[PDB]
């Protein structure tokens, strides 16, 4: 049972999945041919011949990205009837992925899901992968996850979106294509993670000691988190942290489903020996504002409900003992209305090494998922930055000419500001 | 595979097009006979953006060559790449319009332009998903400014969804080789605003300025300025043909650059530009070459970008980059001259990288700035044109053809509204 | 337990720890690779791989000093996250150490301490190492000792400062940046040892019979004192001289925490055989004014309370017998209001030999830490030396332009003269 | 890594610059092509104080060569290190100011300075932590004192925190080669007090006195005087590039020497200076060369330090020293002529050592004295100026250019206040 499929939208969606599925082949011994030379069935619906088809569908409207995966290595692993591919990129445009071109290729993607959702006895949930930086990653995903929640109501669906940074930016229209996305991902999504891209450069420069990291050095650090979140579905320990359990162990309301991921340890191979990596160091490093995976300071906000997911050679004695330091005698203030603490997700399997040579092997890890109210300062940029652009009506005619009504931005901002008011609402108890 | 038919209108556009395909046939490893002799197969998997196939391993470029002036066809028919082009595509009249606009648009050009659209529809039929039309012409001349805008308004009638490029060599006040240059320039722009959706107003003054100051050549003998605008013409569409870490199509550029549908006049720029034998070996290093790429000297349009704040900027890199060093440098440029950008477009510098450099370098990066200091390019012409229109000199060569006298007063107001529109955002917020 | 970290700062501070940590590896068998081929945990937080990491924070604002350590030998012993390094040298300017540049790098040194003070079950105290001769040793330490006294209130903090010599001098603003730092170390510090730099030449001239000593023949002698002070925390004997039940055998009042160190014997190798180095001559050598570590004569002043810290093959029979000759049958007059004498810190471990070939091995050693009032003559040669320069207002414009108020020198001189009045106040009992 | 961009104004400042980088490229082991052929890695681990990198193991010196007249550019292009410098840095005008100050500062030099600061800003941009600027020029000349002080006052506007060095060659009353030497000298120092942070008044008389008396050469044919000022120019920044037992930066000398913000005028000194083959073998052994260093003969400025008491003294050593033998010897100097030092600065002799000597010795040590006997230098010039300014001779070559006549009485009072300021501490206490 316990199968879980992962869909991938956009240039960010495939380039993560090119290196995300690079990691799962090492975490099960699966060759690049798909031929293993136990229980991999949460991510690999195998065939009788000895192959292993990964349960993923790669979607992009532009062919220039998937053809790297379709022709380089791992070209025999995937199933060629599932790498869905358009012709026009429609890039940096929400309406050209949600109304014009993405309307055409939805019926090939959503048909391919039902050719994979009919091989799952126990379907845990969907794992989308996109960016909020325009094109299909926000335009087509808003069309896809609206279409999925009609056909699949009572089913969880994670979201590993790449939220756009305040300062480091690529698209000019990058704030327009994120206010138009949160109207979708408030309703249809569930526990939509939003990592950033600038905050990894503040991780891959000091915590990881390499200079000038490429996009293949952040799409491996984003691969380990989706590994250790779903490390409970396929291994042992004292877990009970399957995706339906930690879902309503995390969100307090149906509108506070925006946690942040945080990995630890991420220490390089040169300082892997000069520090004992024990469980008190591993959790205390996991709470630094210089170690989060989004550009926000959690010391400014207050945690609602964390969720630590350990894996490797730990024991629940000193996990529960090192927690009480961070629980009580610290100044990382929790919210008042829940004193129970946080989930503990101990797993047995240690994390592995992708052989590209980025971070050396360890014995312990943690992917803490705090549902803090410091995400209200991540949307405090784009509530202002988009409003600074929309005041002059810049770039609107590339959306109002594609099918998008001009009042949608006045609706999306009105919704996304009421969410930010709702996020700052649950931060106080006493008068 | 996105496709772009490429229309070498005029004669200067034919002069820069003969050095444009010489770049690309080297960039894909295509012999002058038309075969393939390239080494890496990553450059072969997508050549259909700029090429076709014959009944062998022999490719033929998707090119339409249009010039009323003949004989310059016989330059490129007898040059280094005469056997490359399709001989059916060579469309040329008989007379050659002598720096006239009304001739070449109304009288002479209308008797030729129907032969072109029987070829541009022949080439539109062999393309699976058409992306757009490039056309390279010289503004201010006779053919490329009068046959070209007739050709665009006939193409945009038939294809209102495909994108349009225009590498118009504008006239310059210091280097002018035509007495009726401020007449053919201001007549073309009115029929260039409403139809094309992104131009590239390169100039011939700053190209002469580069080969003395930056490139430090002795004699710029027109095999360089027609080459230097070919490098930044391959550089715009170097993401359509090569797998990049973060790639950008022509639709991605025109959705990132223009904030209003009338503001498509871009000053391109290409870097690195070394010396001939000195800086390419000794002095210049090639990370963080955006300091060269943003300078006033290394522009194509002869305008001062310090005289007006940028609206949007696209920097298409090519080399094997490192995306922190691309983006951390890009923030430092935006924070240095923070008064030189528009306030209400925050974080405007669009990046785009590729994986294959030009053959002979390691890194390279074009730059496509949509400045507001392009109003100085149009304030010179609308000064010179309003001087000659007082005396109404040189007017019987245009009113002699089927062109009214009120067309000039209409075309000047359509230009002066554009300079009023571009000045509307230099001072406002 | 009983761990004790040691921060270093200045051109002197790293150059001592370059040779002080050279000694501790010999005193525990630790290789230069940090891999011992019992109880070293007061100076080494080991890892599970068999390595050992020294618990020290080498800081300097100038990169050219730590890069000698970071590139030569002992480059694998330390941890690269703790060798904190600025860019500007903060050239002899107390305001550039306390206001301008030191303000920037305080938040990295203070962050590295809490990444080391959280690995300590029992924390005995801090061991700073600087010089009073300008720059970061006086400017950045004043911003550091003021910083640690907020976060770590009830914690001892030793200080092995180098005082500016009276006649031998290096800086021109040596008297300026020493009145400015004693306003810090009068309050925030605890038992601030102030060895001199000229007085160790007059030990390396006659007692040690070498000529032309470098800074490697002078920092070995300052490393042996910090060895046998902390020889109670990691060895055995009749000690009970840990750093909190020893420092209340030192201070009679909270302002008289300025003892002087004195080591004995320092007899060279060729003179090692022509003298029975026994406890009578070993104790009597400590009270020679030609054998102190500060250029001052304790025969002039009166001792308040010594602290004799033995080590090696001694027995407390003749220790208490040889003391009574020095206690009564001598003319080294004690102050009247404490007749109990002084501590005795007998330890079993003999001292070792740094293989540079400076002093041959012995069986006994002392580090007597006398709280004599002869330090008041080490400040009247600074109170006059500073006020001679400040009368003409020379060099003040290199401080008032850097973010320092001009009235601070009129405050620091006013403070340190009242200390000298207070230090001479407790010198008399009967009228 | 602290960085020092190195300008070279004037002709003499270019004549000593070609023998300055000749010292350093030997000291770091750099071939004249620009590569690295050094043995010890402690050289290569910090060369970024004075250099850049190429796209190979090849380094290029951070130099900006400015002179109003060419030919001296043709000397360093055709010299031993022609292919070492960056050819973009070679900034040179056309005319060359003929020993005029108003020309070269007001008229001619203002047309060149904006071409210089587009290369200063390029070199300031490729540096991580800039330490300061050091420019080597010649006072008394035309383009080393007119262009030079214009270049300083434009740089200190843009970088008011970086240090400033100036290795100016002051005129001498005996060896004078210019009739308007007491005009260009006394104009520079008004614009040299307010902007430079620490100068180095090297005279050209004592350099002719060293090569006869101390060095005992036969004919000092300008490859020595313009070399000996480079050996003390590397001696100041020999602690920035090499690990030492006790090292001092350019900020350290600029904070240990000046007691007041006006008193930055240093007379440097270098030792050991043997004979060519005689004293380096027959007589001299090299510990305690300070008694050579403090001599009146072994100075650079042509002033007598016995005629005026020292204020502060920096002795940067270089050899493998022994810090007792450095400091105990340094006390014996301060106790010998105890009346030759100022009273209210006790223990003024700042010391600093290194670990790597110059190639060809074992020990070496410069000396940077901030005496008050430098008032004897300015008392000569303010004597010669006040003689010529009575008759107002040679003024139509300055007042003919854009310079007034009250500027001289303003500039002479600024010098006579400086000599009034340096005399204020020679006799007081
Ligand atoms: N960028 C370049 N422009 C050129 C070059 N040679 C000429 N020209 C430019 O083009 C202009 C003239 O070329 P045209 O094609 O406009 C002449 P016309 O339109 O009348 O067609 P023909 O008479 O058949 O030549 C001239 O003013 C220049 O501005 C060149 O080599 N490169
Ligand atoms: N240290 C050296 N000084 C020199 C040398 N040759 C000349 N000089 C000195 O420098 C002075 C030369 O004047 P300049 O260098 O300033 C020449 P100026 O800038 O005035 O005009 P140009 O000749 O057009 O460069 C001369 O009076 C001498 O005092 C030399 O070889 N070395
Ligand atoms: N973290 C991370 N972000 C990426 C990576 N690759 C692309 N991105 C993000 O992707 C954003 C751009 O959106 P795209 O992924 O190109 O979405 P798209 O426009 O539909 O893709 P195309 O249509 O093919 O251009 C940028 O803001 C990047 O931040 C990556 O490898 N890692
Ligand atoms: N006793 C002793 N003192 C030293 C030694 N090395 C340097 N010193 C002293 O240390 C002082 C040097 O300055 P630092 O304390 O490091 O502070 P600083 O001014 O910032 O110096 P830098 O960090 O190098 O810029 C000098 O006054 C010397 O007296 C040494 O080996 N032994």
């Amino acid at each position: 049972m316990r199968e879980c499929i992962s869909i991938h939208v956009g240039q960010a969606g495939v380039q993560i999945g090119n290196a995300c599925w690079e990691l799962y082949c090492l975490e099960h011994g699966i060759q690049p041919d798909g031929q293993m030379p136990d229980s991999f069935n949460t991510f690999f619906s195998e065939t009788g011949a000895g192959k292993h088809v990964p349960r993923a569908v790669f979607v992009d409207l532009e062919p220039t990205v998937i053809d790297e995966v379709r022709t380089g290595t791992y070209r025999q692993l995937f199933h060629p009837e599932q790498l869905i591919t358009g012709k026009e990129d429609a890039a940096n445009n929400y309406a050209r992925g949600h109304y014009t071109i993405g309307k055409e290729i939805i019926d090939l993607v959503l048909d391919r899901i039902r050719k994979l959702a009919d091989q799952c006895t126990g379907l845990q949930g969907f794992l989308v992968f996109h960016s909020f930086g325009g094109g299909t990653g926000s335009g087509f995903t808003s069309l896809l996850m609206e279409r999925l929640s009609v056909d699949y109501g009572k089913k969880s669906k994670l979201e590993f979106s790449i939220y756009p940074a305040p300062q480091v930016s690529t698209a000019v229209v990058e704030p327009y294509n994120s206010i138009l996305t949160t109207h979708t991902t408030l309703e249809h999504s569930d526990c939509a993670f939003m990592v950033d891209n600038e905050a990894i450069y503040d991780i891959c420069r000091r915590n990881l000691d390499i200079e000038r990291p490429t996009y293949t050095n952040l799409n491996r650090l984003i691969g380990q988190i989706v590994s250790s979140i779903t490390a409970s579905l396929r291994f042992d320990g004292a877990l009970n942290v399957d995706l339906t359990e930690f879902q309503t162990n995390l969100v307090p309301y149906p509108r506070i489903h925006f946690p942040l991921a945080t990995y630890a340890p991420v220490i390089s191979a040169e300082k892997a020996y000069h520090e004992q990596l024990s469980v008190a160091e591993i959790t205390n490093a996991c709470f630094e504002p210089a170690n989060q995976m989004v550009k926000c300071d959690p010391r400014h906000g207050k945690y609602m409900a964390c969720c630590l997911l350990y894996r490797g050679d730990v024991v629940p004695k000193d996990v529960n003992a090192a927690i009480a330091t961070i629980k009580t005698k610290r100044t990382i203030q929790f919210v008042d209305w829940c004193p129970t603490g946080f989930k503990v997700g101990i797993n047995y399997q240690p994390p592995t090494v992708v052989p590209g040579g980025d971070l050396a092997k360890v014995q312990r890890a943690v992917c803490m998922l705090s549902n803090t109210t410091a995400i209200a300062e991540a949307w405090a940029r784009l509530d202002h930055k988009f409003d600074l652009m929309y005041a002059k009506r810049a770039f609107v005619h590339w959306y109002v000419g594609e099918g998008m009504e001009e009042g949608e931005f006045s609706e999306a901002r009105e919704d996304m500001a009421a969410l930010e008011k709702d996020y700052e609402e649950v931060g106080v108890d006493s008068v | 595979m996105r496709e772009i038919v490429h229309i070498q209108a005029g004669q200067c556009g034919n002069q820069i097009g003969a050095k444009f395909w010489e770049v690309i046939s080297d960039e894909h490893g295509i012999d002058p006979s038309g075969n393939y002799v390239g080494d890496s197969d990553l450059q072969l998997e997508r050549i259909s953006v700029y090429y076709n196939e014959a009944s062998s391993h022999k490719y033929v470029p998707r090119a339409i060559l249009v010039d009323l002036e003949p004989g310059t066809m016989d330059s490129v028919r007898s040059g280094a790449f005469g056997h490359l082009f399709r001989p059916d595509n060579f469309i040329f009249g008989q007379s050659g319009a002598g720096n006239n606009w009304a001739k070449g648009h109304y009288t002479e050009g209308a008797e030729l332009v129907d032969s072109v659209l029987d070829v541009v529809r022949k080439e539109c039929e062999n393309c699976d998903c058409l992306q757009g039309f490039q056309l390279t012409h010289s503004l201010g001349g006779g053919t490329g400014s009068g046959m070209g805008t007739l050709l665009i308004s006939k193409v945009r009638e038939e294809y209102p969804d495909r994108i349009m490029n225009t590498f118009s060599v504008v006239p310059s006040p210091k280097v002018s080789d035509t007495v009726v240059e401020p007449y053919n320039a201001t007549l073309s722009i009115h029929q260039l605003v409403e139809n094309t959706d992104e131009t590239y107003c390169i100039d011939n003054e700053a190209l002469y300025d580069i080969c003395f100051r930056t490139l430090k050549l002795a004699t710029p003998t027109y095999g360089d300025l027609n080459h230097l605008v070919s490098a930044t013409m391959s550089g715009v569409t170097t993401s359509l043909r090569f797998p990049g870490q973060l790639n950008a199509d022509l639709r991605k550029l025109a959705v990132n650059m223009v904030p209003f549908p009338r503001l498509h006049f871009f000053m391109p720029g290409f870097a690195p530009l070394t010396a001939r034998g000195s800086q390419q070996y000794r002095a210049l290093t090639v990370p963080e070459l955006t300091q060269q790429m943003f300078d006033a000297k290394n522009m194509m349009a002869a305008c001062d970008p310090r005289h007006g704040r940028y609206l949007t900027v696209a920097t298409v890199f090519r080399g094997r980059m490192s995306m922190k060093e691309v983006d951390e440098q890009m923030l430092a440029i935006q924070s240095k001259n923070s008064s030189y950008f528009v306030e209400w477009i925050p974080n405007n510098v669009k990046v785009a990288v590729c994986d294959i450099p030009p053959r002979g370098l390691k890194m390279s990066s074009t730059f496509i700035g949509n400045s507001t200091a392009i109003q100085e390019l149009f304030k010179r012409i609308s000064e010179q044109f309003t001087a000659m229109f007082r005396r109404k000199a040189f007017l019987h060569w245009y009113t002699g053809e089927g062109m009214d006298e009120m067309e000039f007063t209409e075309a000047e107001s359509n230009m002066n509204d554009l300079v009023s529109e571009y000045q509307q955002y230099q001072d406002a917020t």
